[PDB]
């Protein structure tokens, strides 16, 4: 039948990287979720006229069982690089997660987007036009998102998933 | 018909329930939300006790309100008016007879008394379950203190007197169990031979049980305080989480550890025996139900340094691939197999850690602080009650202790087990790497030779453990 | 995993406490803390099949007497713990199980006798007494001390088989 997508979502901790998951396969319209639910990370969606099924792998929360995360990245066709626009600790993190990445996959052009996420009101350290420079030096997309109003969560899924098609 | 009720300008909890201040999810009635006053109220309810209810209020509650400002109402819950003589009471009372009182003796029996047992009961899980506040704020220690101190009145007089030694115990602070621990088991380093100790020269058997028990000790010393709020991914993160942080990272070093054993084993023949004396490790925890371990071992195999390890894996017998791909498979569909085996399990377990610390990061990411009705703010409880199905989870495998001995000098080794030395993340996993590089090169680069490093016997004891009289 | 509500009741000091952290923890409490409701839980295997026992364990204190119903009515099955050198304890032992009976509406309550602190020598129950007593109400007498442990994993046990049985 349809296909399913493998998404696997990285990037620092405490910075609010989980909202952008939560906020996709949410009831958009109730802030609410129970994460514990058997499949409140697996979502159908249309993509340009195409139904597919998502399967997101977030394991945020997790990130100091650093040695797990070629286990966890194993899994995965496309990969969300998320970085939170008002840190730039985790904004400097991207390159050596796209190194990982490359390294699990054995692959120099695995499917990849980077996101910056604002996940409060702290001033932005990170500008938008550093974060498309970095993306355009990758050659992979950059998006911005919202923590709050889900602004930008769905284009940077469904950009995801574009680039796993054209591949 | 029902009790009367203090007046509400006296006692605040006497305040009639509405969707105002109180909601409740669709047979004890479930709380979804309500300002603090109503869940105080229904946390001491006089009709019921609610001990899950104390339990998960205790462990969430500083996200709405402050430990000094919970002890103010419940103190103020406490001090319950009684009732004014009825007319019946008047009327003897006139004639120089005794009042029947049957209203306030009710009163006095139905709610004054279970309600104010239930406050001290919340005061005895509070000192004897959650004393981090006391030991962090002494001024509301001293509060605590003199509030059972003072409680007057023979009613209460055994829990007020049970409570104030309670807490005096708690400010300056054995097993038994249904069999004799199994015998420790040697292979060739013997006892008190620390110096030779290694994964090829202990037994198996023995370091998997004493992993397990170091791991079960690890998981059983972390927190609730460690885990609400998500404050182990918050920059205080080392004050708020130190007993899960060390957790975490014993299991990130023992699983790098494995790694460097296999990649600085350059010898291919050799090599094949460290990993199938890992496999044999990893057997055995699945026999004490260490699941950390489990994880542990498939974290390794899975890591981009071994997994490329093609000409080891071709020599490794299909029985142990079996053993690794069934552990490898309780990972898989978001750890639903994991899920099922641990949920199935006589303990005692090792649960991994990771799921519960997703689960409730994102449980408290996910919902709202307060619910708005009406022109109310109402504390979301649902999501209280959701972390707190979780941290009760956790506890629930915390109880139960292994029947295994302790070996002091193989406990200190794997506790003093630094695979990384004075490097850097990146820089020891890169060198981990270009290793694996080295002793099987990417093709069409031939594959090299390399001597022996070890010049004891490789042939592993095996993990059916041995019992002399 | 069936769920099973277990609740622990009989007079103030016979070891309910004592019996129910030594089956959660292996661990004997030697101080004696007037209960007034505490809770645990504990997945177990039992006959093969996993369960999860959610234990309530009550107070004895007769200044809690008035309080009771409300855990009764939850309880799916009931321990009435005595201990052996207590023979007012077993002389209460019928006042919870007739209380019980009432709030349950119900001749036919799981339940299993207990006589605690077996370790003792100096018994002033005998096993004969209470074995009779438990006859006439059609359920098992089981003597535990929960500083060794003796019994106490039957007495648990033995009432998740009535309430499977039931
Ligand atoms: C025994 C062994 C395994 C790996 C790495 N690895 C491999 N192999 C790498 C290939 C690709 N070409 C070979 C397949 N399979 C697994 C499995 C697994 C098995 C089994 N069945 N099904 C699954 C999902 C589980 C895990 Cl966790 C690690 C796995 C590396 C070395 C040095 C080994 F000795
Ligand atoms: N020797 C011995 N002492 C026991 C045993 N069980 C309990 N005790 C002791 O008896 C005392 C009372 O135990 P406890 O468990 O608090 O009794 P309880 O029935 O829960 N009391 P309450 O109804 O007030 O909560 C404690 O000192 C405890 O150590 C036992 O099996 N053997
Ligand atoms: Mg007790
Ligand atoms: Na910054």
């Amino acid at each position: 039948g349809m296909t399913e997508y493998k998404l696997v979502v990285v990037g620092a901790g405490g910075v609010g990287k989980s909202a952008l998951t939560i906020q996709l396969i949410q009831n958009h319209f109730v802030d609410e979720y129970d994460p514990t639910i058997e499949d409140s990370y697996r979502k159908q969606v249309v993509i340009d006229g195409e139904t597919c099924l998502l399967d997101i792998l977030d394991t945020a929360g997790q990130e100091e069982y650093s040695a797990m995360r070629d286990q966890y990245m194993r899994t995965g066709e496309g990969f969300l690089c998320v970085f939170a626009i008002n840190n730039t600790k985790s904004f400097e993190d991207i390159h050596q997660y796209r190194e990982q990445i490359k390294r699990v996959k054995d692959s120099d052009d695995v499917p990849m987007v980077l996101v910056g996420n604002k996940c409060d009101l702290a001033a932005r350290t990170v500008e938008s036009r550093q974060a498309q420079d970095l993306a355009r030096s990758y050659g992979i997309p950059y998006i911005e998102t919202s923590a709050k109003t889900r602004q930008g969560v769905e284009d940077a899924f469904y950009t995801l998933v574009r680039e796993i098609r054209q591949h | 018909g029902q009790m009367r009720l203090p007046s509400a300008d006296v006692y605040r909890f006497a305040e009639p329930d509405s969707e105002e201040n109180i909601i409740f999810e669709e047979g004890i009635p479930i709380i979804k939300a309500g300002t603090v006053i109503k869940l105080i109220e229904r946390l001491t309810y006089h009709m019921y006790a609610d001990p899950n209810f104390v339990r998960t209020f205790l462990t969430t509650y500083r996200s709405f309100c402050k430990p000094q400002e919970l002890l103010s109402l419940i103190i103020e819950r406490f001090e319950i008016p009684e009732p004014e003589p009825t007319e019946a009471d008047r009327i003897a009372i006139e004639n120089g007879d005794q009042p029947l009182s049957a209203e306030l003796k009710r009163f006095r029996k139905e709610y004054i008394q279970p309600v104010q047992l239930r406050v001290l009961n919340v005061c005895r899980h509070w000192v004897e379950h959650h004393f981090y506040d006391f030991e962090r704020d002494a001024y509301l220690l001293q509060r605590m203190e003199e509030f059972i101190g003072t409680v007057r009145g023979k009613a209460m007089k055994k829990w007020v007197e049970s409570i104030t030694k309670i807490i005096q115990r708690k400010k300056i602070a054995n097993i038994t169990f249904q069999s004799s621990p199994p015998t420790v088991e040697w292979h060739i380093s013997r006892p008190g031979h620390i110096e030779t100790f290694d994964l090829l020269t202990l037994h198996p058997i023995e370091i998997a049980r004493q992993l397990t028990l170091l791991e079960s000790d690890l998981y059983r010393a972390v927190q609730p305080s460690e885990l609400v709020g998500s404050v182990w991914t918050k920059e205080d993160k080392e004050i708020n989480s130190p007993n899960l942080l060390k957790m975490i990272r014993h299991t990130t070093n023992l699983t790098l550890w494995f790694e460097k054993c296999i990649v600085e084993t350059e010898n291919l023949e050799e090599r094949v025996a460290v990993v199938s004396r890992i496999i044999e490790i990893l057997q055995v925890f699945q026999e004490l139900n260490n699941f950390n371990g489990v994880l542990e071992v498939v974290s390794a195999m899975n890591s981009s340094p071994v997994y490329r390890l093609d000409h080891t894996f071709e020599q490794i017998p299909s029985r142990q691939k079996k053993i690794l791909e069934e552990a490898h498979e309780l990972s898989e569909d978001h750890y639903k197999k994991y899920l099922a085996k641990l949920r199935s399990i006589n303990p005692p377990c090792v649960p991994f850690f990771g799921i519960y610390l997703t689960n409730i990061l994102k449980t408290e990411e996910g919902n709202p602080e307060v619910l708005k009705r009406h022109g109310k703010e109402l504390i979301n409880f649902s999501k209280r009650r959701k972390v707190a199905e979780i941290t009760g989870e956790i506890q629930q495998y915390q109880n139960q202790p292994y029947c295994l001995r302790v070996e002091s000098d193989i406990k200190r080794f794997f506790e003093n087990l630094n695979p990384m030395g004075n490097s850097m993340e990146k820089e020891f996993t890169d060198y981990l790497f270009n290793k694996s590089l080295e002793i099987e090169p990417r093709n069409p680069k031939p594959l090299p030779r390399f001597p022996k490093k070890y010049s004891y016997p490789l042939k592993s004891p095996g993990v059916r453990p041995s019992n002399p009289r």
